[PDB]
RNA sequence: GAUGGGGAAGCUCCGUUUCAAAGGCCUGAUUUUAUGCAGGCCACCAUCGAAAGGGAAUCCGGUUAAGAUUCCGGAACCUGGAUAUGGAUUCUUCACGGUAACGUAACUGAAUGUGGAGACGUCGGCGCGAGCCCUGGGAGGAGUUAUCUUUUCUUCUUAAC
RNA sequence: GCUUGUGACGGCCCGUGAAAAUCCACAGGAAGGAAUAGUUUUCAUGCCAGGUCGUACUGAUAACCGCAGCAGGUCUCCAAG
RNA sequence: UCUAAGGGUCGGGUACGAUCAACUUAGAACUGGUACGGACAAGGGGAAUCUGACUGUCUAAUUAAAACAUAGCAUUGCGAUGGUCAGAAAGUGAUGUUGACGCAAU
């Protein structure tokens, strides 16, 4: 047979990311003395649009502790920040939108975003627009914290893991019908070559497992085992249930 | 490609020791509306530039020509 | 009451001197033939003396501490009036409208101002007025 | 002169796309092209430059916000929840 | 009804390749290549083009006197003079109130 | 796409600042002699990759059997380097004027840091320019005239700097 | 009026539409220097050098590619009544 | 062959006059072998049915379609010690300069 279309994204030739207009990797600040023993203040210089992403970025400019200069970094902008805002970062900072605190330093029921999985990864969870995690509880001994991931999963992380207060800007984005194949063309030119999607039904027995036949139909179950093997996997993969919800 | 206005400043460049040659151009024009007159230009050649003086009143232009330095080798018209 | 007066220190916020400190010497509150606005004659220091330290001896101290003054008519709107003060009675005669108009009288009138300021920087009265504002 | 009746701003789309989708966009595109008060300068200059970013042309503040509107729904209850937890610990 | 060519081997209409049409002394129209225009220098603060500076291309400032490239305020060829007016206000009144804060920290010692 | 490394029986593959002891500067200290010893620094750490992108600076006239923004004549300009003259400044050692926007022939400035330029989509009308088009008075040359036609055509041009 | 350049405005986007060399300014104050006289080549003028390879001609109903002196194919500027 | 309407520059002690210059529209008499967008240039229209919503794409050299695509709809795996894929190996790589309003598979 042939090598199918999803097996063909691994070698990553024309499928790589379209990286040109991107302002940079949006991260939080390296974890250092000043931030874990106290706070350090920047100001947000301009909040700007990043290509390929859905949410704006902010550029806050800190002062390097050990050398005379400025250093400016790329934060995914929480909703409500504004240029000219002081952004405080560190253990002793205060609870306000945009300030990055450790999670142990905030009461339960606090709404933070761009939170870290492990301390010093410079952010992981809830970076898409409109997302947030809630802090639902603490474990002050063998220090952990109980947070609610934007999907609704409940994860338990370290209490030295930082996160920035508030909701990520760009909420409401998918409320608007996209309305034409052109606007979906301008969406994925800045992301990657995924589009448009030929139904595996509509291709030949070589192109796909769903291909062939004098009618268009799958012919065998569209749910595939998690223990399937490379290229067998197309369709709903290792689903526990299927079909419209009620 | 420059112009001089004061007569005196022109007398300087002629001695400025970079000037080997000069010239005198005569142009017949007219002024105001009605009547003509005889206009002359003095073009001294620097190394990097060419200076000119314009004399529209011929009562001055003659007293100037005699005043040129003797070393300067002048090509008239 | 009127806090713009003969001793009142100010900051120069408009032009070539912006950021430098002055002292309001002869204010005209309202009116003049030229300057149809409230203005104040001032004196200030254009160069600030450099950091002097324990380690500098001999001639460096005299050449670090050199002051360069100025005298200027200025509009109130271009001044920040502040709470500080100077004892100005030294040069009250030497900084005047008559000093302007005859610009020779202006470089004659910087000397009596330059001398009064490098005095005070010895005997550290008015420590602040001699320290560079920074911005 | 109101011109059109129902379609309003979506008259640009003509007859295409189906009535619901055209009506559901008319909901948002009246929000993103609308002009809002400015929480700083006290005028209404605020307009959208892009998804997420809202620019004052008066006080030149830029303000992050919702994609199709200034203040998202679930946001205005975060800055109250954050205002409440702040006072909880300091009171 | 005359028509004219490029004077260079670039056939294409790109950003550097602009043409202006010139009447020579010898009576003929001829094309003249023109260099890209100069942008005014900007305030690094407010972004508004800061007046008093001559607008040239970048390497054409190496040839110019310093009075074209500057004004005689502090932060002369850099900030727009209303961005200098503020940062003097802000430097004075921030380190003004900052003295009042340090007496209260001497009083809060003796008051408690 | 080398290097350091890491796989691979191997041809070679990964990767491009990566688990690296990855480097040469600014002048002070020298008036035995030139550069030892000196403090400080700066950590971006190959190279390749566009005759359409970025970019230091040249124009007119003439010239050949065939070459010219290259040759000729003239008028400019940029860059790298050397120093000499005039002016300016200096006794208030490192300029003055204007309320200010800012002005000017000049008018000290290392490490370091920051800001601007380079530097940017598209469409729509509006304004202002340049060449072209049309066109009246006047100075010339050509074509028509059996009759009419103050007539029809053509030359009156102005480069970089 | 037509062609091209430009400036100020407006529209559009879940699309906001390159990088670098290079050059300049500013902040700072290292140092270095007036009085029997000391600087400054970012003011003027003057002085010297400016290398290597390309440069002809077609660019197409016969100079390119299609076995060819082929009705095919091939990017671009100027544009009269 | 006429009539009408539409602009400008200009002097007024603290209503009018003059001159210059446009291609636009509407109206009226007359006129002729009823001809007049005189050549050129330049939609045929209507009442229904099957079928794909539309723009768009494809078998270069027998098929341009009702086929592929699309917006919209829904389902599915995945919280990184991960989902989907690559490599002969690897101190290895694509999504990923990513983080569920995301990526991947239908």
């Amino acid at each position: 047979g042939r090598v199918i279309r999803n097996q063909r994204k691994g070698a990553g030739s024309i499928f790589t990311s379209h990286t040109r207009l991107r302002q940079g990797a949006a991260k939080l600040r390296t974890l250092d003395y000043a931030e874990r023993h106290g706070y350090i203040r920047g100001i947000v210089k301009q909040i700007v649009h990043d290509s390929g992403r859905g949410a704006p970025l902010a550029k806050v400019v800190f002062r390097d502790p050990y050398k005379y200069r400025l250093r400016e970094e790329i934060f995914i902008a929480n909703e409500g920040v504004h240029t000219g805002q002081f952004i405080y970062a560190g253990k002793k900072a205060s609870l306000n939108v945009g300030n990055v605190l450790p999670l142990g330093s905030v009461p339960e029921g606090t709404i933070v975003s761009n939170v870290e999985e492990k301390p010093g990864d410079r952010g992981a969870l809830a970076r898409a627009s409109g997302n947030y995690v809630i802090i639902i509880g603490h474990n002050p001994d063998e220090n952990k914290t109980r947070v609610r991931l934007p999907s609704g999963a409940k994860k338990v992380i370290s209490s030295d893991a930082r996160g920035v207060i508030g909701v990520i800007a760009g909420g409401g984005r998918v409320d608007k019908p996209l309305l034409k194949a052109g606007r979906a063309f301008h969406k994925y030119r800045l992301k990657r070559n995924s589009w448009p999607k030929t139904r595996g039904v509509a291709m030949n027995p070589v192109d796909h497992p769903h291909g062939g036949g004098n009618h268009q139909h799958i012919g065998k179950a569209s749910t595939i085992s998690r223990g399937a093997v490379s290229g067998q996997k197309a369709g709903l993969i290792a689903a526990r249930r299927t079909g419209l919800l009620r | 490609a420059r112009e001089i206005t004061d007569i005196k400043q022109f007398l300087e460049l002629t001695r400025r020791a970079d000037v080997k040659t000069a010239t005198v151009k005569i142009n017949k024009k007219l002024n105001k509306a009605g009547k003509p007159f005889r206009q002359t230009k003095f073009k001294v050649r620097g190394s990097s530039s060419l200076y000119t003086l314009v004399i529209n009143d011929a009562g001055k232009a003659k007293k100037l020509i005699q005043s040129l330095p003797p070393t300067l080798k002048v090509n008239r018209l | 009451a009127k806090f713009l007066k003969a001793g009142k220190v100010a900051v120069v916020v408009r032009g070539r001197y912006a950021g430098k400190k002055v002292v309001i010497v002869k204010p005209h509150d309202e009116g003049s033939k030229s300057h149809p606005f409230g203005h104040a004659l001032v004196a200030g220091i254009e160069r600030y003396p450099l950091k002097v330290t324990k380690k500098h001896g001999a001639k460096k101290v005299a050449k670090r501490t050199k002051i360069k003054p100025f005298i200027k008519v200025v509009n109130y709107n271009h001044l920040l009036p502040t709470r500080y003060t100077l004892d100005v009675e030294a040069f009250k005669s030497v900084v005047s409208t008559e000093t302007f108009e005859q610009p020779s009288q202006r470089e004659e009138a910087k000397k009596v101002v330059k001398k009064a300021f490098e005095e005070r920087h010895q005997a550290g009265k008015n420590q602040w007025f001699f320290s560079k504002l920074r911005f | 002169a109101k011109r059109t009746k129902k379609v309003g701003i979506t008259g640009k789309y003509g007859v295409r796309y189906g009535s619901s989708l055209r009506r559901q966009v008319k909901k948002l595109e009246i929000q993103q092209h609308a002009r809002y008060d400015c929480s700083f300068c006290g005028k209404k200059t605020v307009k959208r430059g892009a998804a997420g970013i809202w620019t004052c042309s008066c006080c030149k503040k830029t303000v992050a916000g919702g994609a199709y509107t200034v203040s998202t729904a679930a946001a205005a209850t975060v800055r109250s929840t954050i205002r409440r937890l702040r006072e909880m610990v300091e009171a | 009804a005359q028509r004219v060519t490029f004077r260079r081997r670039n056939p294409y209409n790109t950003r550097s390749n602009k043409i202006k049409v010139v009447k020579t002394p010898g009576g003929i129209l001829r094309a003249q290549h023109v260099k890209k225009l100069a942008t005014r220098p900007k305030c690094g603060d407010c972004g508004s083009a800061l007046q008093g500076i001559s607008t040239l291309r970048p390497r054409q400032y190496a040839t110019v006197s310093k009075t074209h490239k500057t004004v005689s305020r502090a932060y002369g060829g850099s900030r727009c003079a209303n961005c200098v007016k503020e940062r003097i206000i802000r430097a004075f009144l921030i380190e003004e109130q900052k003295i009042v804060k340090k007496v209260v920290k001497e009083q809060t010692e003796a008051a408690k």
